[PDB]
């Protein structure tokens, strides 16, 4: 069976979000039970709920009154809507396929991050770090993510990209490039900043 | 005019004569007084009755019960009715269709006014638990139900017992007033007072089937002082009389005035004497009586109603929202096994309805108020048919949607009607065992034992398929197999019980029980649609057979009495 | 029913046998699947029924245990088998997973390459303070960072960041960003980052001026 | 010598004096006669009792119950004992250890010979259903249990009621003979005979708490003819007296001889008067009494024994040879759910054992035969401890091998002991609800309702795991969860239920329930060996708490009486 | 539970669709396996669960039906699929099979080649009588044999024998042995065997002398 | 799994017979349930009974008191003994292997005929048939079977061997050879009779 879910990458708090897992390979009403599973940022997992083939539903009792799972049999789709969200519910979401007579969640969707956030889309703010290793800091952009690559990958040795951290509900990150002492300030060092959502790119050099 | 009564040597060796007036019978208990009154009542013909009976010259067995008056020791009136509804009932049931309602009520006013009960005539005279009316006035109403036909001869069994000092004497004043009305009355008094003993005009005695002196009270003293042991010294000479009159004492002391010219005098007097509506109006009227009696009694009705409501709520709470997980089957088949079996023991109260009114049944049949099929079909309309409808419809309506059984409307109707039928059938068995007995408790234990032995043979608790064949035949005697089999026929049949497992043509789960079909067939129930309704035909067949057994018990015990 | 997968980390070298012990809170009776989440993927089913194995796996994986103790055992731990392994009961809804166990690859330990830096001139124009201490290619996991502001130390307002197990060179990375206001930063000249590692208990001291 | 008794204006406004001799109290029912005898009995101290009580000058509350003699309306003797075992019982329980058995039996011979009952002294005097002895002699034995201590003052409540003519008068002749023995006796007679009324030396009267004339019978006639309405004309002037003496009639007609010099004469007489074994021997002895009473009654014992034997046989026949097919589980879990629940309602008969002897309990405590813990622990040894052992061991021994449960001997022992404990615990709840009530039926219905509400919370009928959490907590109040959970803990635990399917690490059957473990955990039962025995600790905890509740009910109702 | 597999024979030509209908006595709920017994082998499992199919079969076999009717359907009936097919419930012990259905291959019908013979001289010495009528290569199944003893016919003491479906030539065989005593045989000279086949309703008459 | 049962080929009536199915491939106490199945002469089948892995047994209730199945775990053997036999019980017997979770008798023994018979071992009696097709009759031999082959298969064309029929509890059969008219009585025709049990062979010619 081949599953693929798709929807928004954001919702405002205290609203509802909808996702759709298009299923190719079986029919939703044919055999298995069809399932939704979130995953908190980092590690932890949490089974959310299944609608089986005959339309009955079962939901994780932590998520009472807030999840609803519906079925669209003709397109082989099944939907979640999550009402009264919270930035806790920023999580990777998955649709997964439960066999029943084997008991185990055999097949899984590929996954989509869902970020409950109050902020609006915000371009980055580049601040290099000069006083071997030197780094760029990117502060206050929104939304996740942005990608940095030092001179678009000229000196790719010792490049460490660090994950984003919230700052007053505005994302930030940094990176670092590990070079020798002769290449700076001789070679023009400039971290490549790429934001897909705001479609902004800022290039700034590093000088003493 | 003059109402006389004659008995030539009836049986043992007892002669009788009655003038127009008042008379009692008296003696020690077990002296055959009430059995002599059974002879006077003409209630048991195949009993050994050897002698001549003349009622004003007319013979005994022809139509004696219609015009005579007879009241038992108990004064059994409907426990919730009033005086006026009682006498309207027995007035409109004894007297013909020809009597108009105004003339009937005119008779009612002359009888109530004759007894002096108009102040209480709208008070609820049934006083078992509510206690609105004194018991002596209830005795007056019980006598008045015999005053309805305007009889000539009245028989009263123990009016003095069960009352206090003054009320019983006042009742005896109204009965002396009835003797003033030109009627003959016969009592059977256990232990009287000397004042009304002075008020007696005649009195006979009984010594364990042996005829003692019949005659006046002052002549009981006179002819008894002729027999020696003179009564003096304020010793209550009616009771002191009673203490001397009780085997050579009995046979010899009676025999010495067998020789007397008073016994040969009345023996020469004996030799001197030798020379309704069809069917419908009565069951409507009796069904009106007991139906109002059920409306008149909120205790047994509303107690059972609040029990089945709150019990329906608790079963609604425990099983709330039946899931279709692995745990669905034994949960859905749990509650059904409760409800059916609940109905079965909720029929045990229906043992009560023919045993409590049994004395009123036999007294009302020896007088001939009704036909027996009219009585039985009437009383079945009164209590059983509405009261067995209520916990069925209440149970289905309040547990059917809390539990979340099948959303179809007809399945709700099949559950509704199924709990109805199993309630009527278990109640029918309760009537079939119950009818014709005096003790509720032994029939109650016997019904409880047969309901557990039918409980085991439901589908839940044994798997009826794998009983060995030499006693697997008796499945069919079990009523909750019919109820439980129908209730899990209409409710499992579309279902499905393993999430993610379609289980149509199920493969390497065998043994899985992942439909409602596999639970039914594995339970051994005909999955065809006739297999649902043959439960109901077996039900209705058990209703008709069990009520027929109770009916035959009533026709065979109606004259036993 | 809560599972309890303890511990949540191991660092065992390549080609070895490693043992993961999932501990339930009730009896789950061989209803215990192991899942094998990579970095950046969905949890793929590894062990079903706590003994068996889904086809499409190198059969070096062996689920044992009953009662409440269950155990995934890996003989000859390869490169592909680093990841995060989640036990998962399915005895009864809700199907709680485990906390997961992030395996690690053994390396010879090393000292962190540390480099603290001042912010730009335009951040000093905006008034923000964020000095970053670079901690590159240290191993193992735990590390401590001390901050001194001309000798005066402060342990508040501290932000940190770790990359994952850099399987290119079996070691880590960490940026330590300190963010305060304009006044308590621009009062001072020298700034000190100190590294407390289990190899060198003396904290590595770095400083800069302005 | 001379035994006198004094009452100054006690309460209402009633004065008392008793000479050495014979005396009765008399009046209409509800006239406070038996309540005045409750005052004379010294049974309720917190009742409003305002006045002076002198027993030969000595005060009332100090040790009055030990030497006084008191007999209730009922004559409750053990239903199976004889006269001699009765008087040996109460003789060896009232009198001290110092009295030897020969001197005790010598007292027995002087008391039986004093009453003239040596011909009946080995006949079984308990005559509820076997009817060996006349009731008047049973009354004589009931009085003789107060003759054991050789009292000075004897109180008898209604000896005339419940007897025929001559036997009650003969009892009154033996009581007049006891008045000849130099004792004071006080009756409370409902409605007497004029002969023994002539035999009275003194008599007082009561009118609904109001003191009427105290004095001799001939002076009741004399001082009553002084009050007008002279009694003549053979009207039973004791009963005619009783008919004239019954609110200005009561207060005025009593008040006119409050003024009399007889009342001021006895008021001036009132102003003239102003100037056992520790613990073990008693529970062994009472436990000997009721234990012999259970051996003496084959009805309740052997009826229950033949019911549990033939019921054990029928459950042996239906479930014979339990297979390990797919149909094994619901068949093995069927019979266990029967047996436990059977034991629960087989405890409903244990409601009876403290309610029938309740009048004998309160009469035997106001006299002080025993300590209450000695009574309760004694009676629990008598009936409950052996009779609850028998259907447990009979059930296990005859159904354990027909059914073919686990062949291990210890598992047979755990089933044996488990049915024991659940029988004692359900019976303990039956005692805890039952003790201290007079009516068996309301407690019986209440116990039946709580046993069905515990029936649902067993493992079979709901799947206790999937109750919603806000009322899943009350599983723990259910006794058959403890019984049924143990009986299916020791019996499923090694088993296996799908033929050909090993099902250890079971694969593509999930949902299969092919062990006994999976049925237990799916049922929600601690598979660890402590989870078997915590059922028994919960059992024994319920035994101790429930019997403690019944114990506290006995200590709190023992003086209510 | 008794199955009822009706009918017990079919004669359908090669490469066709044929239908077998097993009828239970109760509900068996897709617990119905088809077995495929060859001549001289053990019943090999063909259809499990009444819909599925054990691997190792040409997948031309299709089990349908539910309720009580079940049906094995063979599209393109090959040579290998002649045999005997036994339905078998396994809903509950005892696991009654069916009566079996012996499929047959269609041939153009033919007349029996008949040849009756006297016994040997030494059987006449022993006194036994057993004259045998040969019925070779007839088709289809049913055939009738008449015996005449110099015209006088006898239908008692008759023994018969059939081979199976001779798949070499799609037809049958039958020996008909008549066995009586010495006196009623050796009294007579001519003996007659007659063949009643559905093609030629006139019985084929054969006789010999001694 | 590989099963092989072996035992006697005969028993006297009103006795007991024992068979043994040696199992190679699993253990008897390991997984499956192990089963015995008879087959009447001709077509009909009858499941007799299984002992499963844990020694519990289940028998076909037609065969009450008469079958018993035992287990020898060390050699991987399981035995039937059938008490109070009858010549009805002349049947092909099979040991077969029942899966449980598939429900179907997956593996089967190769099979051994068991003939309840009262007769003793009896050599044949050859009677040829001369007055193209000619046949030999073989009467009264015991036990089953004997094999006939015309001149040990010289003229193998049109050779039809007919199955044995009982005659007073003594087996008989016949055969036939289909030849032309020139080969008889020119070529010496002689049916080959082979009895394995009595070890007897009788050859008799066919002459007018
Ligand atoms: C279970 O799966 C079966 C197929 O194995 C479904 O049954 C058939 O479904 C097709 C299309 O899905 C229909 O055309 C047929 O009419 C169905 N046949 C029967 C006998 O139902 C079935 O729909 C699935 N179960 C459920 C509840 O949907
Ligand atoms: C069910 O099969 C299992 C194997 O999957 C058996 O379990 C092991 O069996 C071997 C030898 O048979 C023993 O050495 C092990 O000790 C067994 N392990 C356990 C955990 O039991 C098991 O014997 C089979 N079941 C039964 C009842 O025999």
């Amino acid at each position: 069976v081949q599953l693929q879910e798709s929807g928004p990458g954001l919702v405002k708090p205290s609203q509802s979000l909808s996702l759709t897992c298009t299923v190719t390979g079986f029919s939703i009403t044919s055999d298995y039970a069809w399932n939704w599973i979130r995953q908190f940022p980092g590690k932890k997992l949490e089974w959310m709920g299944y609608i089986n083939f005959d339309g009955g539903t079962t939901y994780n009792p932590s998520l009472r009154g807030r999840i609803s799972i519906t079925r669209d049999t003709s397109k082989n789709q099944f939907f979640l809507q999550l009402r009264s969200v919270t930035p806790e519910d920023t999580a990777t979401y998955y649709c997964a396929t439960f066999y029943g007579a084997k008991g185990t969640l055999d097949y899984w969707g590929q996954g989509t991050s869902v970020t409950v956030s109050s902020a609006k889309t915000t371009p980055p703010s580049v601040y290099p770090l000069a006083p071997v290793t030197l780094g760029c800091l990117v502060k206050g952009y929104f939304p996740e993510p942005v990608t940095l690559t030092w001179n678009s990958g000229s000196l790719s040795s010792g490049v460490h990209t660090f994950p984003a951290v919230l700052q007053s509900d505005l994302y930030t990150l940094s990176s670092s490039v590990t070079v020798t002492s002769s290449t700076w300030p001789s070679q023009s060092i400039t971290c490549n900043v790429a934001h897909p959502a705001s479609s902004t790119k800022v290039d700034k050099k590093i000088e003493p | 005019e003059g109402a006389v009564l004659s008995f030539h040597n009836i049986c043992s060796n007892i002669n009788g004569i009655m003038k127009p007036g008042l008379n009692a019978i008296l003696g020690p208990t077990g002296g055959g007084k009430s059995s002599l009154l059974d002879v006077l009542a003409a209630r048991k013909d195949p009993s050994g009755l050897s002698g001549d009976v003349l009622i004003n010259g007319a013979p005994r067995p022809a139509n004696f019960k219609c015009n005579s008056g007879y009241v038992v020791q108990d004064d059994v009136v409907m426990g919730t009715l009033t005086v006026r509804e009682n006498l309207q009932f027995s007035a409109a049931l004894r007297l013909a269709t020809t009597m108009t309602n105004h003339e009937k009520n005119e008779r009612i006013n002359r009888v109530i006014q004759e007894l002096g009960l108009d102040k209480v005539a709208d008070s609820k005279v049934g006083t078992q638990f509510i206690r609105g009316v004194s018991g002596g006035e209830r005795k007056r109403t019980s006598i008045g139900m015999e005053l309805i036909t305007d009889p000539s001869i009245l028989f009263l069994d123990e009016p003095t017992t069960g009352l206090d000092s003054s009320t019983a004497n006042a009742v005896l004043l109204l009965l002396k007033r009835m003797s003033k009305q030109g009627r003959t009355i016969i009592f059977s008094i256990h232990q009287p007072r000397y004042s009304i003993f002075k008020l007696f005009d005649s009195l006979t005695l009984l010594a364990s089937g042996r005829l003692m002196f019949h005659g006046p009270a002052q002549e009981a003293l006179g002819y008894f002082e002729s027999a020696g042991y003179h009564c003096e010294a304020y010793n209550n000479p009616a009771d002191f009389f009673l203490d001397i009159i009780n085997k050579p004492l009995i046979e010899k002391l009676a025999e010495i005035y067998v020789n007397s010219s008073f016994y040969k005098e009345t023996k020469a007097e004996l030799h001197q004497l030798s020379g309704t509506t069809s069917f419908c109006h009565q069951l409507r009227w009796v069904s009106k009586r007991s139906f109002k009696n059920l409306l008149g009694n909120p205790q047994a009705s509303i107690a059972q109603i609040i029990v089945t409501v709150v019990l329906g709520l608790v079963i609604g709470a425990i099983y709330f929202g039946l899931k279709n997980d692995s745990t669905g089957i034994q949960n859905r088949a749990g509650v059904l096994f409760f409800l059916t079996t609940n109905q079965c023991f909720s029929s045990v109260s229906a043992v009560e309805l023919f045993v409590v009114e049994k004395k009123l049944f036999i007294h009302e049949y020896i007088s001939g108020y009704y036909r027996v099929s009219s009585y039985f079909l009437g009383k079945l309309l009164s209590d059983l048919l509405p009261m067995r409808m209520l916990p069925s419809i209440i149970f289905t309506c309040i547990v059917y949607f809390m539990l979340g059984l099948k959303p179809k409307a007809d399945a709700f109707f099949v559950m509704m009607f199924t709990l109805m039928m199993v309630a009527y059938s278990a109640s029918s068995m309760a009537l079939a065992i119950a009818a014709g007995q005096s003790v509720v408790s032994v029939a109650t234990l016997l019904m409880t034992i047969c309901f557990v032995f039918m409980m085991i043979f439901s589908g839940l608790l044994v798997n009826l398929t794998t009983i060995a064949s030499w006693l697997s035949w008796l499945q069919y005697f079990s009523i909750p197999r019919y109820g439980f089999t129908a209730l899990q026929h209409n409710e499992f049949l579309g279902q499905n019980f393993c999430p993610g497992l379609n289980a149509t043509g199920n493969n390497p789960c065998n043994y899985a029980t992942c439909t409602g079909e596999e639970y039914l067939v594995k339970q051994g129930i005909d999955l065809s649609p006739w297999g649902l309704w043959k439960n109901h035909v077996a039900l209705a067949c058990m209703i008709v057979i069990f009520l027929t057994i109770a009916y035959l018990k009533l026709l065979f015990l109606k004259k036993y009495s | 029913i809560v599972l309890t997968q303890s511990p949540s980390s191991f660092s065992v070298s390549l080609g070895d046998r490693v043992t993961i012990s999932c501990k339930a809170s009730g009896y789950i009776l061989n209803r215990l699947a192991w899942y094998q989440q990579k970095p950046g993927n969905a949890p793929r089913l590894l062990i079903s029924g706590a003994t068996s194995l889904e086809t499409g796996f190198p059969s070096r994986f062996s689920g044992t245990g009953s009662g409440k103790d269950y155990t995934l055992s890996i003989s000859s731990l390869q490169t592909e088998d680093v990841g995060t392994y989640y036990c998962q009961q399915y005895w009864s809804t809700p199907w709680t997973f485990g906390g997961g166990t992030k395996l690690e690859i053994r390396r010879a330990d090393a000292a962190p390459t540390v480099s603290i830096f001042p912010p730009s001139s335009e951040q000093l124009t905006s008034g923000g303070a964020s000095v970053v201490c670079f901690l590159n290619n240290f191993y193992p996991k735990d590390i401590n960072v001390k901050w001194k502001i001309d000798g005066s130390e402060r342990q508040n307002g501290v932000l940190n960041s770790w990359t994952d197990q850099d399987s290119k060179d079996s070691t880590y990375s960490m940026s330590s960003t300190l963010t305060l206001t304009k006044d308590e930063y621009e009062r001072h000249n020298s700034y000190t980052c100190e590294a407390t590692h289990k190899t060198s208990t003396s904290p590595i001291v770095k400083s800069f001026n302005r």
